[PDB]
């Protein structure tokens, strides 16, 4: 009876978001290979994204339901019958999540050849490095998940895993904050006014935070766990964890409002589907 | 002048033909539907079989 | 690994000898 | 003298006008009263023939009704085997902008033409392959709106300069012009029997003139804006006109009349392509709002839509024998319908 | 599976011309396609033959990159009806006489049409005011004033951001860019932010207008997919 | 009876009263440092595209 209980969450609030990712996410790749107008690379990476996004919420409805067969007691409480299931159901998880943030990186990356190479970038992102890149991508995101759930809980493993995000995420800052800076200079030769704008900030903005909102309480909580699981505060930051990991599967849910709606013809796309 | 001419001698090239009355001619066409009222693939659609895309 | 967590890195592994 | 002859040429007017009204007995609309409804028709896409690097312009159904062939805006005109699919050619053409396509009733020879004023006629069946241009027509001043061939000698051209002409492929010269039209000529349809052909122009007007006799023989009038789209009836005593502006118009030849206009409140868009199918009942309608509508000829209802493009529907082949109906669109696709 | 030799051989020629037909899509992605429209006294043909190095089609590439253009030459007046088709062009190129004051107006026209069509929405306009030297050569001689022909260059001052070019006196640059925001008002009057246009003082000789060229097409594709992320 | 027996350790039964700070510290910092941190990113862009 400590002063901080492990807080445990509904199973209904774990259903329902992933229900509503794996939903909203299938929507979003429907609109893609249903509207073969909606075929640039730039959809494809956000197909991407979707997938990873699918693939997590998937891995959630499966824990779900192996963890609601364990309890009830169809499966054995330990032994092959549970460890090795776990161990696959959560390497699904880690290239869920390895995929996403790459998807990301990609995306990001797309976004700064389309700007910084308009002219040419159909010459450089073609389908050929489309499906190439794409592929190589999710090999390493399923090599390393399945690296980093089988030699999980040493410490290089969680050293690598939590650095992907800062590393990714400065890179993801280093693009759009540059595109940013374009933005700024064509608004000088736009208006002559100063006119600071606010739908630049405030997109890079959102995205950036959806991205740390949705990852740094996982990626602390990892750390936490791996290099100080004694001091009293640090465990009090660890029996938040089922939160960070709806925190981290918002994502799912919030990364199609904001990389895959904001695009008027996917939007349209979705209508034609209704 | 010469444009002119030639407008009017349109105008009464087009007037010199023989009309014939709208009952008769919307009989005649529907005459035509009639008479492919199910030979028509779109107005009635043939066994799938028959059908030449399957 | 030693069982089913909702997530991965959930709890630490240590020596739980009895 | 301009007084007398325009107060002649609306002495004349007056007179066809009344001469209408005249011939104007019980409309058609009452008549096809008696006529039963076809129902919800409905047809889905059999085919979707992808393939063309931009917007679809034209289409065309060789009499074979199995081969099509359609023109892109990047300059590639493929003939498509319809049944299974499969590209029997893809000519690459000088000018990247062509806006008409047809087929040679025998199939022997294809042509089309764009904002280059050049009819160009490609023979498919030559050198045993390797299908080249076989005469550029040039001759016209301005853009080729509209091909159809007559015979595998003669070809008929509407352009964006107002006239139409017919010209003998081999001899390479306008054997007739159509001059006439007040403005742009968008499409022109060849009756069954080719003694004849309409054409509906940017004038709001549209004519039907003799091939051999070389002169309009009779002018219509009541669409509105434009007609970007012109077919004949299955036997040639009327045509139906596909305006821009939201309103697709039948004509009767001999009757001389507006004998009916398909339209609806909700829809707003314009004609981009009319024709009908065999038997004429239902006249399929091309609009800009990238959907297809069905429209039965007589009764005036929409008896079905079809829905599948993702933008503007431009050439709406239907086959020869009426077992199909090709659908063209911006959005670079090529569906073929049936029911 | 099983397939006669005629369908083996009519199978085999649809992947060939499927091939040719992605050879032929690489190269129409990666060529940016432009439509020189003008007027008669517009120098588009000094355009075109400077840039050497029915329908006419000039290719030229800047920086290892493809560019279409279409002269739309010999063609009826009115222009609607195969603009339509242009409704895909990276950027249109408007080149104007600015020496000939009388039809200033009619091009101010012509370029409302364009700016303001329900197609081309999308799409930015390139000014290049051809034959400056002219204008100028016209504007310090007397013999023709402004004011005949546009009243309001009475009452107009050189815009605090004019960048004459050295060598011009200030009258010069005063009627040059008076005609250069006389564009833009109708221009920048209903602009929403989905194209713009790109003026540009150019003349016939000028070896930049490629370069011009291809900067403004660099702009206006970024621009267009900054907007579409939203980042602008 | 076991030995050597890896397994997933609990949690340990923190205390708030001995705890000199917030049992909570790491929650609200880390959150705060968040919200500052988003806060700074649109200030600091707002900043950039006004200068
Ligand atoms: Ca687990």
């Amino acid at each position: 009876n400590s002063d901080c209980p492990r807080v445990v969450l509904p199973e209904e609030i774990f259903f329902t978001i992933s229900i509503v990712g794996v939903l909203e996410n299938l929507i979003v790749l429907l609109a893609v290979f249903k509207n073969k107008n909606l075929q640039a690379p730039m959809y494809f990476f956000i197909c991407s994204l979707a997938i990873s996004d699918m693939l997590g919420s998937l891995y959630k409805i499966l824990e779900n339901i192996l963890i609601i067969l364990r309890n009830m007691g169809y499966l054995k409480p330990r032994g092959s019958f549970e460890t090795t299931a776990d161990d696959i159901i959560d390497s699904l998880f880690v290239l869920s999540l390895l995929g996403s943030i790459f998807s990301l990186s990609v995306i990001a990356a797309d976004r700064y050849i389309t700007i910084f190479h308009a002219l040419r970038y159909h010459s450089i992102v073609t389908m050929r490095r489309t499906v190439v890149v794409l592929t190589v991508i999710w090999t390493f995101c399923t090599g390393t998940g399945i690296t980093m759930v089988i030699f999980s809980h040493h410490v290089p493993t969680v050293i690598t895993f939590t650095s992907l995000f800062p590393l990714m995420l400065v890179f993801i800052l280093c693009l759009y904050v540059h595109m940013f800076l374009l933005a700024r200079s064509h608004t000088r030769k736009i208006s002559t006014l100063p006119r600071a704008n606010m739908k630049g900030a405030i997109t890079l903005t959102i995205l950036l935070g959806v991205f740390i909102f949705c990852w740094a309480p996982f990626v602390l909580h990892v750390l936490l766990m791996t290099f100080c699981p004694s001091n009293p505060y640090c465990a009090c930051y660890m029996s938040l964890f089922q939160v960070n990991g709806m925190l981290i599967m918002c994502n799912a849910v919030i990364d199609p409002f904001i990389y895959a709606f904001r695009s008027p013809e996917l939007r349209d796309a979705f209508k034609k589907m209704i | 002048i010469a444009q002119a001419r030639k407008l009017v001698e349109q105008l009464k090239m087009e007037a010199n033909i023989d009309r014939i009355k709208v009952s008769k001619a919307a009989a005649d066409l529907m005459a035509y539907c009639e008479a492919h009222a199910k030979e028509d693939p779109l107005l009635t659609p043939v066994p799938a079989s028959e059908n030449p895309f399957r | 690994s030693y069982s089913m967590e909702h997530f991965r890195w959930g709890k630490p592994v240590g020596k739980k000898r009895r | 003298e301009l007084d007398q002859l325009r107060q002649e040429a609306e002495q004349l007017k007056n007179q066809i006008r009344d001469a209408r009204k005249a011939c104007a007995d019980a409309t058609l609309s009452q008549i096809t009263n008696n006529i039963d409804p076809v129902g919800r028709i409905q047809m889905r896409t059999r085919r979707t023939l992808r393939g063309h690097l931009a917007k679809i312009y034209a289409m065309h159904w060789g009499t074979d009704s199995r081969l099509l062939v359609s023109a892109s805006q990047d300059g590639k005109l493929i003939i498509w085997d319809s049944y299974t699919t499969n590209k029997v050619h893809a000519i690459p053409l000088r000018s990247s902008w062509v806006m008409t396509c047809a087929y040679a009733p025998s199939g022997n020879y294809v042509a089309c033409g764009g904002l280059d004023n050049i009819c160009s006629i490609y023979n498919l069946k030559t050198r045993e392959g390797n299908v080249r241009v076989s005469r550029e027509l040039a001759g016209h001043t301005g853009y080729l709106s509209c091909c159809r061939f007559l015979d595998d000698n003669q070809i008929v051209t509407s352009s964006g300069d107002t006239t139409c002409a017919l010209w003998d492929i081999e001899t390479g010269q306008q054997t007739t012009t159509f001059t006439g039209h007040t403005g742009d000529v968008m499409s022109l349809s060849l009756a069954p029997d080719t003694r004849l052909f309409v054409s509906g122009a940017c004038d709001a007007s549209a004519k039907l003139w003799d091939v051999r006799e070389g002169m309009c023989r009779q002018t219509f009038t009541g669409h509105e804006s434009d007609i970007n789209a012109i077919c004949f009836f299955p036997n040639g005593n009327a045509f139906a006109t596909g305006s821009d502006d939201a309103t697709c118009r039948l004509f009767d030849l001999r009757a001389d009349q507006e004998l009916m206009t398909y339209s609806h409140d909700n829809i707003i868009c314009g004609i981009t392509s009319v024709s009908f199918s065999k038997s004429g009942r239902l006249l399929l309608a091309g609009y800009d709002d990238f959907n297809c509508n069905v429209w039965d000829a007589l009764k005036a209802d929409r008896a079905g839509v079809l829905a599948g493009h993702d933008n503007r529907v431009s050439c709406l082949g239907v086959t020869d024998d009426g077992m199909a109906v090709a659908t063209g669109s911006w959005d670079s696709f090529l569906k073929i319908w049936n029911g | 599976c099983t397939l006669s030799a005629e369908d083996k051989a009519a199978v085999e020629r649809s992947k060939m011309i499927e091939k040719q037909l992605q050879k032929d899509k690489q190269v129409y992605r990666a060529t940016h396609r432009l439509l020189l429209l003008g007027a008669d006294n517009s120098g588009k043909s000094t355009i075109v033959k400077q840039m050497r190095i029915g329908i006419f089609e000039t290719k030229f590439q800047v920086d290892k990159v493809n560019f279409h253009m279409f002269d739309v030459g010999a063609q009826r007046d009115e222009r609607r009806k195969w603009i339509q088709c242009f409704n895909d062009v990276t950027a249109i190129i408007f080149v104007v006489d600015s020496s000939d004051y009388n039809r200033l107006q009619e091009a101010l026209n012509d370029f409302k049409s364009i700016w303001n069509n329900r197609w081309l929405r999308t799409i930015s306009v390139i000014l290049f005011l051809n034959k400056q030297d002219l204008l100028a050569e016209k504007v310090l001689a007397g013999k023709s004033k402004i004011e005949d022909y546009f009243p309001e260059f009475a009452r107009y001052t050189t815009p605090e951001d004019a960048t004459p070019e050295p060598g011009e006196d200030p009258r010069v640059t005063r009627a040059k860019y008076f005609i250069r925001d006389e564009f833009l008002r109708i221009s920048t009057a209903s602009g929403d932010g989905r194209h713009y246009c790109y003026p540009h003082f150019t003349c016939s000789v000028d070896t930049e207008n490629a370069r011009r060229i291809f900067n403004d097409c660099r702009d206006i594709i970024q621009r267009m997919h900054l907007r579409q992320y939203e980042l602008l | 009876s076991y030995e050597y027996y890896l397994d997933y350790l609990d949690l340990i039964p923190v205390d708030e009263k001995k705890l000199k700070a917030h049992k909570h510290s790491i929650v609200i910092a880390f959150w705060v440092s968040l919200a500052a941190f988003v806060v700074l990113l649109f200030l600091i862009l707002l900043y950039m595209s006004w200068s």
